[PDB]
């Protein structure tokens, strides 16, 4: 996630359609969303780091939250109304096929589709950015500097105290 | 209308200057020494401060000498020792004072060239 | 040249169409006015 | 009589001999009060006697004006009054003193 | 020795007064304006048609540098560093050695177009007349990186524009 | 210029002068950008004998400035700078525009 | 001696001479020093404490009215105790004459402000301020003028770097303008350029 | 004695009460300065910085130079306020564009030639 | 509370880079706060690491409309501590190309001026003329605007030898484009109501403001510099100074117009009593000798070797030596400490001065004659930032 | 042995040059 994410972006964006379609709510989808400026570092100290020649690296965010959940925060961030409802898996999937027909950028398709509703895997045998001397920085730290943009003039110097951060199933 | 101040001179705290280039550098005092290509003595008159050397490196480009020390060119001139040793207490800097060094006053003579019984004989003129 | 012309438009050159590579029907610049025309067309001298 | 003295915000001031008579004899009482042995004193009111009898000698303006060297004496007016504050503000300076510190050992020696 | 520019008064005869009541409900001075206009636009405009014409210069102009040779082929440069010393922008970089006939040459020389001010002194303080100011003001970049010049680069520069720059000179050498 | 006289007289009377006798663009009144070569005299200080430095030496004559009365060392008639400064004249030219 | 050398006036060195014995003769609390240059400059040093009473004298007095402020600029002299050399230039139209006062101070001690005196004073007495550090007393509104926002120290002291200690680039991590340590591609370049032989005898120093 | 002239205060107490006074007025300011320039900082980071400002200079014994860093420091909230400073230079406060210099002697052995 | 509003840097009509800060009530201005140094390059500490001839470019780029005066400035300043003197024919060129530099400079200040309020034509009718002052200048120097022609010691190189004939033919038709241009401005009733009872200064803040030039001489004060304090062959020349009567800025546009038309004449004059002779000090050990001599003489090979590498050393000592450049009093303090480098150069320009009165001068103004006070000020940022 | 060439005005002078202000009358009653 970052100022030219498609993460971020992608979930402020869907407020043009007035509902968020979400498969099952999103209550069965976990992410662990990571900071474009650690994914930098980590690939900088990988860079310098000798004794990281043939590892296998792992660069996940220190918090798991439930897909609802965050796009619960997401829109919070933003201060746009949050209306989410439910859609099946069959007509979401057509739904991206509909808009995989553009010659320019999809706005989704059936493959974002699949990768948005699939949980974040985890993998306990893989070094991570602590390994490379990198903390990972929490999404509502860095929150606001992508969803400022998305925010109407009325709320758009709201803090970043603000917001009261959401819900994280960790362990 | 005085305050009578005690304490040591001190104005590290007003001048804007970064802290590594205060607690780490080291400054000299000193005459500069008389370039032995010339005999003229104009540039052994007043005092100089100046820092120590640091870090200079070839730039990828071109080959010019980059540097990252802000002080590397500056030095201060000053009429006695003691003005450059309070200028430099007065900021902060760690400083070396080399005493002035003088010719000492020699005894020349001419007909010495052309002694009876001397080694001071010279064998051409 | 024209000397009926005032100074400043009483010199002009018409430039090629084909340089060292290029097609330059279209596509010109003054850096195609080879030293003595160049001190020629910039009235640095009245002798072509 | 005269018209648009020519310099901004300085307005015509008719019948200026008693306003330059008033303005005078109040340099002088001011002065008055400063020690006889001053040199300001003895020199302002040498200067403000002899253009306060100059004043008192011409009646013509003109003439005043081209005697006085004072340039266009409504200036001569303000320049009056610019000395008379002056004289006030010395009164409570009191400059005739010794000086008040010399100066360190080398403070003023150049070069170096 | 002074005169006043707005210290006139106008007339108070009824012929004055009519003058200038008519100007006032009839704009007279506007209309005198905009004859003004109207003269400037039949008249030939001072536009040149560029690139096709190119504006007056003189011999004395300085524009892109260059180092210059012999009419044998030998650089005139004899590494002095007057140049650089004297370079108000710090912007000449000369480093120098023997070479292999003991001639005493040039390895580098470098001059920062982008921290040169066009001055001229460099060629004012060269004795031999290496370094000059040539007539080329047409040498503009898309990198920052081109307008670094090295001796290749400046030597290329006098091959290119000997023929005009031995002509400036021959019509300035005299004044200098 | 090639206009024609119509378009002059329309000029010369749109503007309310004669244009063709003052032309903002140089036609061919102006000098040769070939000059003959120049020559240059010398200075006064060219001189082969009763030429020496040290007769016209302007740095050497210089002193440091002259103390007048350093603190650390009869009606005497008040002074000003300068005599005061002497009156205008209004332009015997041209004296109001 | 006629062509090349500049010719001497010693009518105007005589006026300026006197009017120096004038002025130190009214004010010898705060005149120290009283000086006339060979290009007919004359110049008053006073006591700090005198910047007020002497400049008014020199604005108000008729003998004298200085009625213009020209300049008011600091000279930095490290060798000094008192650091910083204060000069007034002033200009009297009504005499055609030019006069300069001079007086001193070191980074704690302020200096009083001579708005009052001359309205001129108040962006000059700021760049001192802004450049030498230079605190003056009573000034209506005492601030930067020409450094940056934030610019800590001050630039015209000699001992203040030539190139500074931070520069500015723009990052776009962070997408603004940024103040980073100051890094050089090419070092300036840092010439001896004084000859080993004294030019003027006259200006010669005691041998110490 | 050193026959010393004063700025603002005649010893420490008053220069202590000035810097009290100027701590109280950026301990105020920080939120609105937050709100105003759109900080992505909290108020607390905001506020933490402001405190370490002053701290740096808590060995300062002399009241004259109390008084000037209070003078100094009472422009820089004044540029801060009438929002002439941009939001570059009040994020210039918090270096984040600078890599952590290390301090140890073995990091400094190992990265460059200067202590 | 009133409005803030930011008056560039990036403004048509902000004369460069100015950040006015303004309080409006409505449109009327309540309050203007000039921030500078967005220009400010710390000139003065680059010149105190350059040698007298290395520092003098940088007076040219100081006030970038005026350059051969600021030169002239530092070059007197310098002869002055140098004890020196120019040569006769070196002080009338001097003369010449300051006045062709004065009308340049009002050239430029009248058109913008009027460009501001609204009148974009007579810009363009001007900058023909300005054009082929430039190609004076390139004549003279080899650069259109920054020459570096005046030297401390006189001027750089001689005349070219059509050069006179020249600026005889520009300077007999510019007195009909000054009356084209007076056509358009003098009478017209838009431009008196924009301009008439504008930024009105009385003569005694004029001069505790420290305003000089035009400025002063807008509210009737008759001073000039040129008159009461010749520097150079000026006292040899004849011209009136206009006189303005209200201190307004249709005041100071009527001056400036009359010393466009006495700069004509001085030039003339200039024009007809060009004396012969050499052009630079002939001390070689101020001066450089001529390259013919550099290249056969011995001496004049070491003097240009130690002035084109270390450079002249002038005696210790401090001067203020001020011009009448055509913006005001520009002036330069100059500390030497005996080298050949200038221990202080500090530069007192108008601009300075005259900025720091705007806000006296803006009471009780609109946005719109805010914009016409800044035109009538003359303000050039190069010199007020330095 | 050749004379001195250089910059000069011509033998007597230049023409003269008009500076004075002219505004024609061009108007009617
Ligand atoms: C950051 O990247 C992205 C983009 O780039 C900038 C996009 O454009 C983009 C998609 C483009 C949308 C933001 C535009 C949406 C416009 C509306 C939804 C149009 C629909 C409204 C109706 C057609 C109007 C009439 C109302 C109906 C009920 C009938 C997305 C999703 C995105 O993520
Ligand atoms: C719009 C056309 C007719 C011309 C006028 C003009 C430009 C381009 C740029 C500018 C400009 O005029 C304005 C106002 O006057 C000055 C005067 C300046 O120097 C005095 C100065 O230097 C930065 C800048 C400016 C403005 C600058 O933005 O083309
Ligand atoms: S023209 Fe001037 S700035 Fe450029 S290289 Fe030559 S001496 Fe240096
Ligand atoms: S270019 Fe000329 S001045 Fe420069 S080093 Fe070569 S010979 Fe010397």
């Amino acid at each position: 996630f970052g100022r030219e994410d498609r993460f971020l972006n992608y979930f402020a964006s869907m407020r043009w359609f007035g509902g968020v379609p979400l498969i099952s709510l999103g209550k069965e989808t976990v992410k662990q969303p990571v900071y474009i400026v650690d994914v930098s570092k980590g690939i900088i100290n990988a860079i310098k780091d000798p004794d990281a020649k043939g590892k296998t690296f792992a660069f996940v965010g220190p918090n798991r939250y439930l897909l609802f959940d965050l796009v619960q925060y997401i829109f919070a961030v933003a201060y746009r109304p949050f209306l989410p409802y439910p859609l099946p898996h069959f007509a979401y999937r057509w739904v991206g096929r509909l808009f995989e027909v553009s010659p320019f950028e999809p706005w989704t398709t059936r493959d974002k589709v699949e990768r948005v509703h699939m949980s974040d895997m985890t993998l306990p045998h893989l070094p991570g950015l602590e390994d490379l001397g990198i903390q990972a920085t929490p999404l509502e730290l860095k929150a606001i500097e992508v969803l400022r943009r998305h925010r109407t003039y009325r709320w758009l110097t709201s803090e970043m105290e603000d917001v009261k951060p959401a819900k994280t199933v960790n362990i | 209308q005085l305050i009578a101040v005690d304490e040591k001179l001190d104005i590290t705290t007003l001048t804007g200057v970064p802290e590594e280039h205060i607690k780490t550098r080291k400054v000299r005092i000193f005459v500069p020494a008389r370039n032995n290509m010339q005999s003229g003595v104009n540039n052994t008159k007043k005092w100089k401060m100046e820092f120590d050397t640091r870090e200079r490196w070839e730039n990828p480009l071109m080959g010019w000498s980059s540097t990252a020390d802000p002080l590397s060119n500056l030095v201060l001139t000053f009429s006695t020792k003691e003005d450059a040793v309070a200028f430099a207490e007065k900021n902060g800097w760690s400083f070396d004072v080399e005493e002035r060094k003088v010719p000492k006053p020699k005894s020349k003579s001419y007909g010495a060239n052309f002694s009876w019984n001397k080694r001071t004989r010279v064998s051409t003129k | 040249e024209d000397n009926k012309q005032f100074f400043g438009r009483h010199r002009w050159v018409i430039y090629t169409t084909e340089m060292n590579g290029r097609d330059t029907f279209w596509d010109v610049d003054g850096s195609m006015v080879p030293p003595e025309w160049h001190r020629w067309l910039h009235c640095m001298t009245d002798d072509p | 009589l005269k018209k648009t003295t020519g310099l901004v915000g300085l307005a015509v001031c008719e019948t200026p001999h008693e306003r330059l008579k008033i303005l005078y004899t109040k340099i002088l009482d001011v002065l008055g009060q400063i020690p006889k042995n001053a040199a300001y004193r003895k020199y302002t009111e040498q200067i403000t006697n002899e253009k306060l009898g100059m004043v008192k000698a011409e009646p013509d303006v003109k003439k005043l004006e081209e005697q006085l060297q004072g340039g266009q004496i409504e200036e001569v007016i303000l320049q009056a009054e610019n000395e008379l504050s002056l004289a006030r503000k010395m009164l409570r300076w009191k400059p005739w003193e010794p000086l008040v510190e010399e100066p360190p050992a080398n403070q003023w020696k150049w070069p170096i | 020795t002074y005169k006043f520019v707005n210290m006139r008064e106008p007339s108070m005869d009824m012929k004055s007064v009519t003058d200038r009541a008519a100007q006032t409900l009839l704009w007279t001075e506007l209309v005198r304006g905009l004859g003004m206009t109207l003269s400037y636009l039949f008249r030939e405009p001072a536009t040149i048609n560029y690139p096709f014409e190119k504006g007056p210069l003189s011999p004395r102009f300085r524009g892109e540098h260059a180092l210059r040779r012999y009419p044998s082929g030998e650089e005139r440069c004899i590494a002095c560093k007057l140049c650089e010393a004297v370079c108000p922008a710090q912007a000449i970089t000369i480093e120098a050695e023997p070479r292999a006939d003991g001639s005493r040459r040039t390895t580098r020389y470098d001059i920062d177009m982008t921290k040169c001010i066009y001055c001229g002194f460099c060629q004012e303080a060269c004795p031999v007349d290496a370094i000059v100011e040539g007539p080329n003001f047409e040498f503009s970049t898309e990198t920052h990186e081109e307008l670094l010049y090295n001796k290749e680069k400046l030597l290329n520069n006098g091959d290119k524009w000997e023929a005009e720059i031995a002509a400036n000179i021959q019509a300035d050498y005299l004044y200098r | 210029a090639s206009a024609t006289r119509v378009i002059q007289l329309l000029r010369n009377w749109a503007s309310g002068r004669d244009l063709q006798a003052k032309l903002q663009l140089r036609y061919q009144e102006i000098s040769k950008r070939t000059q003959p070569p120049p020559k240059l005299p010398v200075g006064p200080s060219h001189k082969l004998s009763n030429n020496y430095y040290c007769t016209r030496d302007g740095r050497r004559e210089a002193m440091p400035p002259s103390i007048v009365m350093s603190s650390q060392k009869t009606e005497k008639k008040a002074v000003t700078p300068a005599p005061p400064i002497k009156r205008w004249e209004l332009s015997k030219d041209q004296p109001y525009l | 001696t006629r062509p090349t050398i500049r010719p001497r006036n010693d009518v105007v060195h005589k006026q300026l001479s006197a009017f120096g014995q004038y002025v130190a003769e009214i004010l010898p609390k705060y005149v120290q020093q009283v000086q006339v240059s060979c290009f007919n400059e004359l110049e008053i040093f006073i006591h700090p404490d005198g910047v007020i009473p002497v400049l008014t004298f020199l604005r108000d007095h008729t003998n004298a009215q200085f009625k213009s402020l020209a300049d008011l600029t600091a000279v930095d002299v490290p060798t000094r105790q008192n650091r910083f050399e204060i000069v007034y230039n002033l200009l009297s139209l009504r005499f055609n004459s030019r006069i300069r006062v001079k007086t001193y101070t070191d980074e704690l001690t302020p200096i009083e402000s001579s708005v009052t005196v001359y309205k001129a004073a108040n962006w000059y007495e700021r760049e001192i301020w802004d450049m030498f550090g230079v605190f003056f007393a009573n000034h209506p509104d005492l601030r930067r003028i020409l450094t940056d926002y934030g610019f800590e120290g001050h630039p015209f002291r000699k001992d203040f770097p030539l190139s500074g200690y931070v520069e500015l680039r723009y990052d776009d991590e962070v997408k603004r303008v940024v103040a980073e340590p100051v890094e050089l591609a090419q070092e300036f370049r840092k010439f001896d350029l004084n000859s080993p032989w004294e030019a003027f005898p006259a200006y010669r120093q005691p041998p110490e | 004695g050193t026959s010393v002239k004063p700025i603002f205060s005649r010893d420490m107490n008053e220069a202590k009460r000035r810097v009290r006074e100027l701590y109280r007025a950026w301990y105020r300011e920080v939120p609105n300065t937050v709100h105003l320039f759109q900080l992505d900082i909290s108020v607390k980071q905001g506020r933490d910085k402001v405190r370490e400002m002053f701290m740096k200079n808590a060995h300062v014994t002399d009241p004259r130079v109390v008084d000037l860093l209070v003078i100094k420091g009472k422009m820089e909230l004044e540029e801060t306020i009438n929002v002439w400073k941009q939001r570059t230079h009040i994020m210039r406060f918090f270096h984040e564009t600078e890599a952590p210099r290390p301090t140890d002697f073995l990091s400094k052995f190992y990265v460059g030639h200067d202590p | 509370s009133n409005l803030t509003l930011n008056f560039g840097p990036q403004h048509p009509a902000a004369h460069g880079v100015l950040r006015l800060v303004m309080e409006l009530s409505g449109e009327m201005v309540r309050k203007c706060d000039p921030h500078i140094g967005l220009l400010h390059r710390g000139t003065e500490k680059l010149i105190e690491y350059k040698t007298y001839l290395q520092a003098l470019p940088y007076f040219d780029r100081l006030d970038y409309v005026s350059m051969m005066c600021n030169e002239q400035a530092y070059s007197l300043a310098v002869e002055k501590l140098l004890n020196i003197q120019p040569p006769p024919r070196a002080q009338w060129i001097r003369v010449l190309f300051g006045e062709i530099t004065r009308l340049l400079n009002h050239i430029m200040a009248v058109t913008t001026h009027a460009l501001d309020i609204g009148a974009m034509t007579p810009f363009f009718w001007m900058f023909e003329e300005r054009e082929k002052m430039f190609e004076f200048y390139e004549r003279v120097s080899g650069a259109r605007m920054h020459a570096a022609y005046i030297r401390p010691g006189g001027v750089h190189q001689d005349l070219p030898l059509g050069l006179l004939d020249d600026i005889y033919e520009f300077s007999k038709n510019f007195s009909f484009r000054i009356d084209e241009l007076e056509e358009m401005l003098t009478n017209n009733r838009i431009w008196r109501n924009r301009t008439v009872d504008i930024g009105v200064v009385t003569a005694e803040d004029a001069l505790n403001y420290g305003f000089s030039g035009v400025m002063l001489r807008g509210s009737g004060i008759q001073w000039d510099l040129r008159k009461t304090q010749p520097y150079d062959v000026y006292d040899q020349v004849e011209f009136d100074v206009p006189i303005g009567s209200r201190g307004d800025c249709y005041d100071r546009y009527l001056c400036r117009v009359e010393e466009m038309r006495q700069s004509l004449r001085i030039i003339s004059q200039c024009l007809n009593k060009m004396p012969p002779g050499e052009i630079k000090v002939d001390d070689a050990k101020v001066s450089p000798p001529k390259r013919a001599e550099m290249k056969t003489s011995m001496e004049s090979l070491i003097h240009h070797f130690k002035l084109y590498t270390e450079g002249y050393q002038v005696p210790p000592g401090a001067t203020y030596t001020a011009i009448e450049a055509p913006k005001g009093e520009f002036g330069v303090y100059l500390v030497s400490d005996g080298s050949s480098r200038p221990y202080r150069c500090k530069i007192k320009a108008p601009g300075f001065a005259h900025l720091a009165g705007l806000d006296k001068m803006s009471k009780g103004h609109m946005l719109a004659d805010v914009v016409a006070i800044i035109g009538t000020q003359d303000i050039v940022f190069g010199e007020v930032d330095r | 042995a050749s004379k001195v060439k250089q910059d000069m005005p011509p033998p007597g002078g230049y023409g003269p040059i008009d500076y004075k202000r002219n505004l024609p009358r061009r108007g009617l009653s």
